[PDB]
RNA sequence: CAGCUUGUUGGUGGGGUGACGGCCUACCAAGGCGACGACGGGUAGCCGGCCUGAGAGGGUGUCCGGCCACACUGGGACUGA
RNA sequence: AGAAGCACCGGCCAACUACGUGCCAGCAGCCGCGGUAAUACGUAGGGUGCGAGCGUUGUCCGGAAUUACUGGGCGUAAAGAGCUCGUAGGUGGUUUGUCGCGUUGUUCGUGAAAUCUCACGGCUUAACUGUGAGCGUGCGGGCGAUACGGGCAGACUAGAGU
RNA sequence: CUGGGCAGUAACUGACGCUGAGGAGCGAAAGCGUGGGGAGCGAACAGGAUUAGAUACCCUGGUAGUCCACGCCGUAAACG
RNA sequence: UCGAAGGUGGGAUCGGCGAUUGGGACGAAGUCGUAACAAGGUAGCCGUACCGGAAGGUGCGGCUGGAUC
């Protein structure tokens, strides 16, 4: 009952004294399609299998997303080994303005108003890092107002 | 040495990095305001002024949780020597859009966004704290 | 660096290159196409390409591609030339357009029929 | 320069693309019906007809003659 | 131009059927050619054009006017795809469609062609007509007892009314007491995959 | 492209103009511009705008509208508000 | 009843098989495809996109955060001058008063019309057209404010020097 | 004969600071000019050996140079 | 008097061609060696000087982006 959208998948190989030895990676995105996300790599001979390893590890590494209503509460940018992605969010007419694995892990986590552009490097992997630092780097406003005081001190036009 | 506010932002940055309780550093009147804002708006706990042993010192105690988690998450100045920055009542900067806090020094004092926009006055964009 | 340093010296864009330097502004550009051969691709084709040499109004000689299988071209014959890279062939950048003046279409040929220059069939 | 001063005015603007304040410095040619003005003298300017090819500024008064 | 061509090519290809009536299925499965059986890749990219396909073969608009609906809707005030829906949907051929006098959409707009329709007492036979909130539309009073428009004249209980439009008695009329809200009337399709393929 | 300038920079008396003015002339003084790029070379009508772009920017000045310049090439005046 | 074509189908990028050919003929934006079972060459069938249009060439922006103000860098990837002194320039410690140049508030004038945006109005719809409000980032005049920058007049010893 | 540094004192001045486009100065070794000096070493050069060859490595010699005075040159993986 | 065009003269500056000649790049499955990459078979690079068909060698100083107990 989960939303899994495998990214990116490639053929790595490994060098011995009768050739190479060929395996395989799967990134994979797992998310409940709310609030919440989680990313697995996983790797494997054989596709399949790394499918599978990469949906156990993401499944066992779920984490909590901030959302005020289909979109993130406030613009971040998130920073993996050398990718750069940056979040904003956007008015309910707009739908996931996003990348390939910026779009995975979004549509996963179940945001629906996001620009998500990506300023350094291509790699699918440091992408999708970069895009879980930027929601980790997140916040709500319940307790950035419990951090500092009088919960009224922001702007909550919408709230429901 | 140029830039003491950037030098006072540093230094409450770095203790707030390093889980310090409190920072010392030289009193001037500028940093003694921009701490006032801190504390109305909760990023600090209170603060107090000394008296070294050339001129006066200013002590801030820092807020942690209940947990040891940090209240203040950054801090940037904004207006450098190098490059001042100034704004006018119509397009105030709104930091985290709008869950932090961006000093700006106006004709009626040390303001930030909210009580700037509700008094129609701009200035100088000193720094954002959130 | 340094705003500064960027007041006293600001910021240059990079150098490109000229592309379109025979035909100089234009979309095509009409030719004589003198002294038609072969020439031999780069090193793992092993084809034989048809090309030809084109002097052009604009006052140039450049080296043209001959698309399509088979041509009526020759000596003294005026061509419309168009620009075009091939990739393997060294240094031709113009492809002579099949469908002008001297240039007949491409016989038998009947898929995309308007490159190579063909009528539908009457 | 025989009842013609010379000075220099310096005006700050912000730069048209990096925000920044710029000063430049620019020199006016004024006329003195009674040449008394000498190096230093920050002085009054104000605008006038051609007076001549380059003149273009009557002195008004030397406030704070130089030191 | 219009397409006019099968219309269970065009719906067996997006898996889905747009027609309904008397030709409602085809009763066969879903492989739109020779290689349809193929159980093939399925790209991001895909299901966006395949959803603005279903959205442009619902009402047979055209690319380049869809594109200019399109802007219109994204420059609109309030959301993007109700806006687009509802520029999609007042119509004057859908308007006539959903009142119940047409068996089809095809139908419907060669009647709004052929000049069957007058608005305000203006005739029209543009299809791509809008009609707007408090809009009467009336019959060509000398168009009327012709057999394909007196077919519908009795057959006005099946398929329902919206709650945007209205008929009347014998005299077969329309009044539109706002504009539609089409998410809330008939999607077959989601509208968030028409804006998402128009930022690409 | 690192030195440019001698009616050149300024003054006085005259002349001239619809009008201030080296605009012109006689005389006198020795200045004026320049690394914030003078002098030189290349290119170019300028703008409201147009195209693109999230914006900042980049490219452009065609229809339409405003201003300028010119009318085979170069020079000159006359008539007249 | 008088009236549909063009491009593509290896990846980007929607769209696949057969036959012929056999490093040849040829294709190609990139990297590549063709040396005897080619979804990449030519034809056929099928499909996809668009449609009175569809493709190619040329040029500009975009993507390009590859000139970086917004918004990049310099140990080893390109990138710290061999080192110092110093001219113009840029920048400047704490504190008092004043000015109001910068900055900021408000008002008046101007920022032609058209074009652009938002709302209507009129051509059967639309393109097109008319009206109203925006926009016109600016500049000039008046009248307020003095936190910060700056000027002017002082003070202090923490930087610097003796 | 002469430059700089550090610590202590807090006696003195009272922001006199920092950086620095151009510019100027200094700047290993090799090299250049004029004059002197020359033990050892040692480019070039010669012979021997090795080698298919050996314009090299190895061996025996060996000039400039290396040194000094006074100038020039202004470059180094002038590197943390 | 001023004055366009023209004439005379010495320069400046921007291009074209030019016997012959210097290097550069790309070419096939040509000839000669083997300089670098391993201690690459004499550690390699940097500056400079002389020499040599050619990669290069040697001297002086430097560096480790080399080794040694
Ligand atoms: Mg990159
Ligand atoms: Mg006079
Ligand atoms: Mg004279
Ligand atoms: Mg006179
Ligand atoms: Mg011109
Ligand atoms: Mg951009
Ligand atoms: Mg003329
Ligand atoms: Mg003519
Ligand atoms: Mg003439
Ligand atoms: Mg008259
Ligand atoms: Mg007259
Ligand atoms: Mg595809
Ligand atoms: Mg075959
Ligand atoms: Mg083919
Ligand atoms: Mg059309
Ligand atoms: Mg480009
Ligand atoms: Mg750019
Ligand atoms: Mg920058
Ligand atoms: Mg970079
Ligand atoms: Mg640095
Ligand atoms: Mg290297
Ligand atoms: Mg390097
Ligand atoms: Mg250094
Ligand atoms: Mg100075
Ligand atoms: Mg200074
Ligand atoms: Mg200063
Ligand atoms: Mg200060
Ligand atoms: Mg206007
Ligand atoms: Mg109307
Ligand atoms: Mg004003
Ligand atoms: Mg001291
Ligand atoms: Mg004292
Ligand atoms: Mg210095
Ligand atoms: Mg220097
Ligand atoms: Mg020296
Ligand atoms: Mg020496
Ligand atoms: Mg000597
Ligand atoms: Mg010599
Ligand atoms: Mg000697
Ligand atoms: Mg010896
Ligand atoms: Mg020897
Ligand atoms: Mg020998
Ligand atoms: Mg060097
Ligand atoms: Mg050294
Ligand atoms: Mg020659
Ligand atoms: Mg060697
Ligand atoms: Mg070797
Ligand atoms: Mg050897
Ligand atoms: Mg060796
Ligand atoms: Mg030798
Ligand atoms: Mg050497
Ligand atoms: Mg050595």
């Amino acid at each position: 009952n989960y939303l899994e959208r495998v990214v990116a998948i490639n053929r790595v190989s490994k060098v011995v004294k009768g050739g190479r030895r060929f395996s395989f990676t799967a990134l994979v995105i797992v998310g409940d399609g709310n609030g919440m996300v989680g990313v697995g790599y996983g790797k494997a001979k054989e596709v399949p299998a790394a499918i599978a390893k990469g949906v156990e590890e993401a499944r066992k590494s779920f984490f909590r997303v901030p959302l005020i209503g289909g979109t993130i509460t406030h613009p971040v940018q998130g920073e993996a080994a050398a990718g750069v992605v940056l979040l904003r969010p956007a008015s309910p007419g707009t739908g996931v303005i996003a990348g390939g694995a910026a779009r995975a892990v979004l549509e996963c986590a179940g945001v629906h108003d996001i620009l998500a552009k990506s300023l350094g490097s291509d790699n699918a992997i440091n992408v999708v890092h970069a895009t879980v630092a930027a929601l980790k780097l997140l916040q709500r406003p319940e307790e950035v107002a419990a951090r500092r005081g009088l919960p009224i001190e922001d702007v909550a036009p919408a709230g429901m | 040495m140029t830039d003491p506010i950037a030098d006072f932002l540093t230094r409450l940055r770095n203790a707030n990095s390093a889980y310090h309780d409190e920072v010392s550093l030289p009193h001037s009147k500028l940093k003694a305001n921009i701490a006032q804002i801190l504390k109305n708006e909760g990023y600090i706990s209170d603060f107090r002024t000394e008296d070294a042993r050339v001129g006066k010192s200013l002590v801030i105690q820092l807020k942690y949780g209940p947990s040891r988690e940090r209240s203040i998450a950054g801090l940037r100045r904004v207006s450098k020597p190098g490059l001042r920055v100034y704004a006018k009542s119509t397009n105030l900067p709104r930091v985290l859009g709008g869950l932090g806090v961006a000093i700006i020094s106006t004709s009626s004092g040390l303001l930030t966004d909210r009580q700037a926009a509700r008094q129609g006055v701009g200035g100088e964009v000193l720094a954002y704290v959130w | 660096p340094t705003i500064q340093q960027l007041v006293r010296k600001g910021r240059r864009d990079k150098i490109s290159k000229v592309k379109t330097a025979a035909l100089k502004g234009s979309p095509q550009r009409r030719g004589v196409c003198t002294r038609v051969y072969t020439t031999t691709p780069k090193k793992p084709n092993s084809a034989l390409r048809k090309v030809a040499r084109v002097k052009l109004t604009s006052q140039v000689e450049v080296t043209a591609y001959i698309p399509g299988e088979g041509h009526n071209l020759q000596e003294h014959s005026m061509v419309l030339v168009r620009g075009g890279r091939v990739k393997d062939l060294p240094g031709v950048r113009y492809k002579i357009i099949r469908g002008s003046l001297d240039t007949q279409g491409v016989k038998n040929r009947k898929q995309a029929r308007s490159r190579y220059g063909a009528k539908k069939e009457k | 320069m025989q009842k013609t001063i010379v000075v220099e005015l310096e005006d700050r603007m912000r730069h048209p693309l990096y925000g920044k304040i710029i000063r430049t410095t620019k020199k006016v040619k004024a006329h003195d019906e009674d040449s008394v003005a000498g190096i230093g003298d920050r002085v009054s300017l104000m605008e006038t007809r051609p007076l001549s090819a380059t003149k273009r500024w009557r002195l008004v008064e030397i406030l704070e003659k130089a030191k | 131009a219009r397409y006019t061509g099968p219309v269970t090519r065009k719906s067996r290809r997006l898996r889905t059927d747009l027609v309904g009536g008397d030709q409602a299925f085809e009763k066969r499965p879903y492989p739109p050619g020779q290689h349809g059986r193929a159980r093939i890749k399925e790209s991001e990219y895909l299901l966006q054009l395949q959803e603005k396909q279903k959205a442009r073969f619902t009402y047979g608009v055209m690319e380049k006017q869809f594109r200019r609906y399109y802007e219109e809707a994204v420059r609109q005030p309030g959301k993007t795809g109700e806006e687009l829906l509802k520029i999609l949907e007042s119509r004057l051929d859908n308007v006539i469609y959903r009142a119940g006098l047409a068996r089809t959409r095809r139908m419907a707009r060669q009647l709004v062609s052929h000049g069957h329709f007058n608005v305000n007492g203006v005739h029209v036979n543009v299809p791509s007509y809008r009609v707007s909130q408090y809009d009467i539309v009336d019959v060509r009073d000398k168009s009327l007892n012709t057999v394909p428009f007196q077919i519908a004249r009795e057959t006005a209980g099946e398929r329902p009314i919206p709650s945007w439009l209205q008929v009347v008695g014998e005299r077969q009329r329309v009044l539109i007491h706002q504009l539609p809200e089409r998410a809330q009337i008939d999607v077959p399709l989601t509208e968030q995959l028409i804006v998402e393929y128009y930022s690409k």
